């Protein structure tokens, strides 16, 4: 999408099941990983509630000490929620976990606020949330849409602030 | 009564031949079914004619279920009664 | 969903034709022969058609007939509420 | 009745919406006969000695005589019968009485007489009010079209006109009390059976009537060839009829023989 | 044995569509054909082992449909198309595209 | 469950059939092999020549090798189309009359309609929605204007002349001689020349050029379409080549291939095309070019229709006429009336009848062997697995018995060769193809089937000997006696079909005609 | 690229599952068939939202086999790139012709003609990699690839990208 | 080449049933190609 050619299937204006126009939603690695983790843990909780109906521990999964412990919790979650029949989901989740720029929800919200305060395109915002660039020109070349649309000083400020926001591992 | 009403429904006397029925507005395959096949096909092609596939002959050519008696309706599942049991 | 007629404005016959009866019996016999659950007290019968007739007798077939008007609209009638002559 | 394109060929199949196998030959008794026979058969008068009901027929025959509402009802019934005679003579100008129609009322009445062991030698417990109101209500409960606007109402009355005429012809008060001698139980049974047997004669939606009509017309056309040349037995009657005449009718030939 | 036109008409008179469909297609000649969703023709090339579906003329690899038709209907369509006529099969819900 | 394979394309049902015409662009794009040689198979006489009539990219009909384009067996390859390029355009034998009629209705020089909106008659013609009558009226009106009018009186004032851009030239009168379209110019008497209409054979390329110049409003007015039915396409430039499925070769032996007539005609077409091409580039005299073009037109015309009026019939080397494409479809035994409205079927029998006064009204006696040949696919369930197991143990040489066992996956085991009559264990959902057993519904008829009551349902009873049995009261609806009549038996193969035969067509329900 | 879309599917339920718990079987069928799939029209099917809010439609018993077909609509998060897209990813395998980069669930290949000559292939290194004056790219090295084209089949989508211009390589 | 996918015996033993339009392995009775 160098020229923002998203096609009909991925138009900026989306028609939902309610028939009202909505802005197209784009999520980076951190947002998508958090959303899928939340959905999986909610589904696990629903499954446990259903099993209790037919017939505490969940706080430790979301709060992970380390990357390896997070990966182990992810494997347990996939075993207990997915069944192990979906390898592509495991690969995507591993790719999200290994290269997640931001682990905490509040920091991800800060990144979202910083990127979308200027009102840029959701594609550019998600790309900036996915890519960490040292210099504004590096991002502008690697994101041709950002060219001619954002001042270099603003892009440099955003990139430096994002680099500062990265939580040390 | 039905035969007579069919023969005189277009405002005039329409004979039961190719000139009366095969020159009607019905579907292309239906009309080409008997006695003027290739010429009707040629004319339909040249005029860019659209067939609707609702008559018996069009559903016999395509190997489908015509809306004929038992085929005039759809059978669907009612969830309310199924759950009630 | 504009085509569907409200239940109060239904203007079709409240009896069920012979074609609808034959279609319903065939569908139920096929489903029974494909190991579907039986809703009545089977008593020594081993033929899906006869069990279909038996279920029809107590009005327990959970199916709905959709009737197509010529314009395109349709009318929904449950098998329970259709009068069957004997 | 429509076709594949949706064009209406008939606004009702057969103009009465009846199946072709639920129809038998029945005679309309109002058309034929002289005025004297009609007057004697169908007229009942509670004030003139000429046309009274014999009290040995009706259980309450003694008290009813001289009443006022009853004679008004009987007068309305007789006016209806007169209008029916006029209309029926307007339709069939030849004066013929036997036409095909649904429901064999004669067999229903005979079954009512045979099942209940009705003895004609005893008075019956019927009431004129009950007979008249029952016949009118049964007419009210005959349905082929179930619309709600006025158009469908007019169409349905037009459909059931002739059957209502026959029904009025057979169930007249004097005919019931003097010819059949039905009781209350048998009368209720007859009305219920008539309604039930009528409601099962309507045509079933989904029937392919075009191929039925074509087969019905063209099956006797195959055997028609044999006896076409019977008019060939008259040399001075060399008029086209039979296979060539049907051929010319179908082709809509512009030069007849 | 020949199941002629008179037999078909009698079965239509009775009103048994399912018997007609079973006699016509399942008992004589049933065929499965892939058709293009844009031009509505039988030109789609399908490699079933690798499930590679391609329409060369219209550059289509997504909108491709499976249809169950007799074999004589396919022969008739091909013979019609061999004389520069286009019988273009379309689907119920292809008006959206 | 047709194809014995799996595909991820969704199943759908045909709703519309939009006819039309190929553009040469479409014929080129669709095709995968430009046919080039008048030969089919190589000089080694073992494989087909690449680029010939039997190019492997089109497909194969044989059951050993698979198609090069799709790598599928002969039971799954539909067939792919070739194309042949023509030196000069050729008239299509099926639109000569329409071409001439639309030619007489349009100016031969400016390429525009002889009339416009000013005339009231044009308003009347353009008020009609029916294309056929519209074109007929426009033709019968505009066939008589041999000169294009430069100026037309105005509707508001007849004295005011408005120019419509007409060229003002004189249109000819066109007649048809065989496959040729010959025009005659009637020069104006004011020119001083005699009233002798100069005759000339109109060239197809000029007519094509004239038709290509027509506009969209005239497209709609004439009765054509912009997308599907342009008139320029009515003149052939490229000829599609049908795959070998359409023209199957019958091989008696390994080196004995009798080819179809259609491929011989196509080979002759290509031979004539290459001859005309090699004379075209050699600077031959105009007479030879005209003769070669006439021969090419004759071959292309008689390839599709071989019954053209007023011409000789293209004959085969043995003297028989060449069966064109039209003769395939037009007959009573052709595709429409012989392979699409009625066709031969499976699971059926035919035998003489007899009378049995001990049978019930709606019961038919079926011979033993005919009961041993036809089958029924019963589904194994908890209610029948014991009887079905005993039936499988019985085998195919004993009645009752079974003949095949279908698994859940579609595989089918022949019980005769598989020793496992006493070995196969049945599960839920498998199918046993068992013999036809007492009280199975069948359909039964006699030809000709003139009316509804000549095709009725019955319940079977298995009997010895070779005749069918009937009650002596159903012989009236069938118009049948027992001096040699044979009737036909058809077996349903499902539960819905069995219910239809038992609740609609039964003999008890057919008494009051 | 991650996006939220509205999807629908037709699911056939076998007659042997016709009971009061049909909704549970439909939900299990949907979850087991849809999640993790790939469709060329919408890319890989990553996840489905609002599992409790699954929309359902009335059954329509097929006239040929008795299996009830249902139409199910839902909202899903999916991944699909576009021409000219630039994405970060992880090097999977190293070859002389170029390299392969995993991005999300997909693979984008780059041919040696699509990088500047400053990046030279080193085979003696363990593992073999591409070495330049400033950027070194190897296994588990974050690399930005500008996707140039994509090929879509039934079950997967492959991609081909180029890094021929500046500001590409190791980050 | 046409081989039984269950017996896995080379060379395969195969009998063609012409009167039924079938190709049948002569050991397991499996039906290979129809029509």
């Amino acid at each position: 999408a160098a020229t923002l050619q998203l096609g009909q299937e991925f138009q900026l204006k989306q028609i939902n099941h309610q028939g009202e126009e909505e802005e197209l939603i784009a999520l980076n690695l951190s947002e998508a990983r958090l959303v899928i983790k939340e959905a999986l843990v909610e589904r696990r909780r629903a499954f446990k509630r259903s099993q209790k109906k037919h017939k505490a521990d969940d706080d430790d999964f979301m709060h992970s000490e380390t990357r390896e412990k997070e990966l182990e919790s992810i494997d347990v979650l996939l075993e207990q929620t997915t069944g192990g029949n979906n390898k592509d989901l495991k690969n995507t989740m591993q790719y999200l976990t290994n290269f997640s720029r931001f682990r905490d929800q509040e920091t991800v919200g800060a990144v979202i606020q910083l990127l979308k305060s200027t009102g840029l395109h959701p594609f550019e915002v998600a790309q900036l949330g996915s890519l960490a660039c040292d210099t504004a020109d590096e991002a502008k070349t690697l994101i041709p849409s950002l060219n001619n649309k954002i001042s270099d000083d603003e892009l440099e400020r955003i990139l430096k602030e994002l680099s500062n926001l990265e939580t040390l591992y | 009564a039905l035969l007579v009403d069919v023969m005189t429904t277009q405002g005039g006397l329409t004979s039961v031949t190719r000139h009366g029925f095969n020159r009607s507005n019905t579907g292309a395959l239906m009309r080409c079914s008997f006695e003027e096949t290739v010429e009707i096909l040629f004319e339909a092609g040249a005029s860019a004619e659209l067939d609707d596939c609702r008559g018996v002959s069009e559903n016999v050519i395509l190997g489908q279920m015509a809306p004929i008696g038992t085929g005039a309706f759809d059978v669907m599942i009612d969830e309310e009664s199924l759950v009630k049991y | 969903k504009e085509k569907a007629i409200p239940k109060d404005q239904r203007a079709t016959t409240p009896y069920m034709t012979k074609y609808e009866r034959a279609r319903i019996l065939g569908t139920r016999a096929l489903q029974i022969s494909m190991n579907a659950p039986v809703f009545v007290d089977l008593e020594g019968e081993t033929d899906p058609l006869r069990i279909a007739m038996k279920e029809l007798a107590e009005k327990k077939i959970p199916l709905v007939i959709r009737r197509y008007l010529p314009d395109g609209s349709f009318e929904d009638w449950s098998v329970e509420e259709l009068i069957v002559d004997l | 009745t429509r076709n594949s394109l949706g064009n209406v060929i008939q606004f009702i199949y057969g103009e009465d919406g009846m199946d072709a196998a639920h129809i038998e030959k029945q005679s309309l008794d109002t058309i034929g006969g002289s005025d004297a026979a009609f007057e004697k058969r169908y007229r009942v008068d509670l004030l003139n000695t000429d046309h009274t009901l014999d009290p040995s027929l009706l259980e309450s025959g003694s008290e009813i005589l001289g009443d006022l509402k009853l004679q008004v009802l009987l007068d309305e019934e007789y006016k209806q019968l007169v209008k029916d005679r006029k209309f029926l003579r307007e339709v069939f100008v030849d004066g013929e009485a036997n036409w095909p129609l649904p429901v064999n009322i004669r067999r229903i009445i005979q079954n009512a007489q045979q099942t209940f062991h009705i003895d004609h030698t005893k008075p019956s417990d019927l009431t004129i009010k009950d007979i008249v109101l029952g016949v009118k209500d049964l007419q009210e409960n005959l349905l082929v079209l179930r619309g709600k606007n006025e158009i469908i109402q007019n169409a349905q009355r037009d459909a059931v006109t002739l059957f209502c005429c026959l029904l009025r012809s057979r169930l007249a008060t004097r005919r019931v009390l003097q010819e059949y001698r039905l009781t209350k139980q048998a009368f209720d049974w007859v009305l219920s059976n008539i309604e039930a047997q009528f409601l099962r004669s309507v045509v079933h939606p989904g029937e392919m009537v075009g191929v039925l009509a074509a087969q019905s017309i063209g099956e006797p056309a195959t055997q028609m060839t044999l006896n076409t040349f019977h008019f060939a037995g008259v040399a001075s009657k060399k008029v086209t009829s039979g296979v060539p005449r049907l051929k010319e009718i179908l082709n809509v030939a512009k030069n007849m023989k | 044995l020949r199941f002629g036109e008179m037999e078909r008409d009698c079965m239509i008179a009775h009103g048994a569509a399912s018997f007609l469909k079973e006699r016509l297609m399942e008992a004589s000649d049933a065929f499965r054909v892939h058709i293009c969703g844009i031009c509505g023709l039988m030109t789609v090339i399908a490699k079933l082992n690798h499930n590679q579906f391609e329409c060369k003329g219209c550059d289509n690899k997504i909108d491709i449909y499976q249809i169950h038709i007799p074999y004589a209907a396919k022969l008739l369509f091909q013979e019609l198309m061999a004389m520069n006529i286009t019988p273009r099969l379309y689907t119920d819900r292809s008006r959206d595209f | 469950m047709v194809g014995q394979q799996y595909s991820s394309a969704p199943l759908r049902t045909v709703k519309e059939v939009q006819f039309g015409l190929f553009s040469p662009e479409e014929v080129r794009a669709i095709s995968v092999a430009k046919i080039r040689f008048p030969e089919t198979m190589d000089e080694t006489q073992t494989r087909a020549k690449i680029g010939g009539l039997n190019d492997p990219r089109l497909g194969s009909i044989d059951r050993n090798l698979k198609c090069q384009t799709c790598q599928e067996g002969m039971n799954e390859c539909p067939g792919h189309f070739g194309h042949i390029d023509l030196a000069k355009p050729v008239f299509h034998v099926g639109f000569i009359a329409k071409i001439k009629k639309v030619c007489e209705c349009v100016c031969m020089h400016c390429g525009k309609l002889l009339l416009d909106e000013h005339n009231e008659l044009m308003r009347q013609a353009l008020a009609i929605k029916d294309s056929k009558k519209r074109f007929a009226a426009i033709w019968t009106l505009c066939k008589t204007k041999m000169v294009c009018e430069t100026d037309v009186p105005s509707e508001d004032d007849p004295t005011q002349l408005v120019s419509r851009g007409g060229c003002g030239n004189t249109q000819p009168t066109i007649r048809k001689d065989g496959l040729k379209l010959v025009g005659s110019w009637k020069k104006d008497r004011a020119t001083g020349d005699a009233d002798e209409p100069e005759l000339r054979v109109l060239s197809t390329e000029e007519i094509l050029n004239i038709f290509k110049h027509i506009s969209v409003k005239d497209f709609t007015s004439l009765g054509f379409n912009e997308v599907f039915s342009r008139p320029e396409w009515m003149i052939l430039t490229c000829l599609p080549v049908p795959p070998p499925p359409v023209r199957p070769s019958i091989s008696f032996n390994e080196s004995q291939r009798g080819e179809d007539d259609l491929t011989f005609k196509l080979a002759d077409i290509l031979k004539a095309n290459i001859s005309l091409e090699t004379l075209e580039h050699n600077g031959a005299p105009h007479h030879a070019i005209e003769e070669a073009e006439s021969l090419l037109q004759f071959h292309v015309a008689t390839y599709m229709d071989n019954d053209i009026a007023g011409q000789p019939q293209a004959l085969q080397k043995s003297g028989r006429p060449v069966k064109s494409i039209r003769a395939r479809l037009k007959g009573k035994e052709g595709r429409i009336r012989g392979n699409l409205m009625g066709k031969r079927v499976d699971f059926s029998a035919r035998t003489v009848i007899s009378g049995d006064p001990n049978l019930e009204l709606d019961q038919v006696g079926v011979p033993k062997s005919i009961a041993k040949t036809l089958t029924y696919p019963e589904v194994v369930t908890p209610y029948n697995i014991d009887r079905l197991t005993q039936l499988v143990r019985n085998g195919p040489n004993e009645h009752p018995g079974a003949k095949y066992v279908i698994r859940d996956s579609g595989d089918r085991i022949d019980l005769r060769y598989s020793k496992r009559a006493g070995d196969i264990q049945l599960q839920y959902g498998w199918k046993v193809e068992r013999h036809i057993m007492d009280n199975d519904p069948v359909l039964f008829n006699r030809q000709p089937s003139l009316h509804k009551m000549s095709m009725m349902a019955h319940r079977v009873k298995v009997i010895p000997y070779s005749t069918f049995r009937l009650n002596l009261s159903v012989t009236s609806p069938y118009n049948a006696d027992f001096d040699g009549d044979e009737m036909n038996l058809h077996v349903p193969q499902s539960e819905e079909t069995r219910a239809e035969l038992s609740q609609l067509c039964a003999v008890p329900l057919q008494i009051v005609s | 690229m991650f996006f939220i879309k509205d999807l629908s599917l037709n699911i056939t339920l076998h007659p042997s599952f016709f009971g009061p718990r049909m909704k549970q079987y439909l939900k299990t069928k949907l979850l087991e068939e849809v999640e993790g799939s790939c469709t060329g029209k919408f890319g890989y099917i990553l996840c489905v939202l609002d599992y409790d809010n699954i929309d359902i439609q009335r059954g329509r018993i097929l006239p040929t086999d008795g299996s009830a077909e249902f139409n199910v609509k839902y909202r899903a998060v999916v991944f699909k790139p576009f021409k000219g897209e630039v994405v970060d990813g992880t090097v999977v395998s190293c070859s002389q012709h170029g390299f392969e980069v995993q991005v999300g669930p997909m693979k984008v290949f780059v041919t040696k003609h699509l990088m500047p000559q400053d990046l030279t292939f080193n085979a003696g290194s363990n593992p073999p990699s591409y070495q330049s004056s400033e950027d070194v790219i190897t296994i588990k090295s974050r690399i930005r690839v500008k996707i140039e084209g994509c090929i879509s089949q039934v079950s997967s989508i492959h991609a081909i990208g180029s890094i021929k211009e500046d500001y590409l390589g190791a980050i | 080449v046409l081989t039984c996918p269950e017996c896995k015996v080379y060379p395969p033993k195969i009998v063609e049933r012409f009167s039924e339009g079938d190709v049948v392995c002569a050991l397991c009775g499996l039906v290979l190609s129809d029509k």
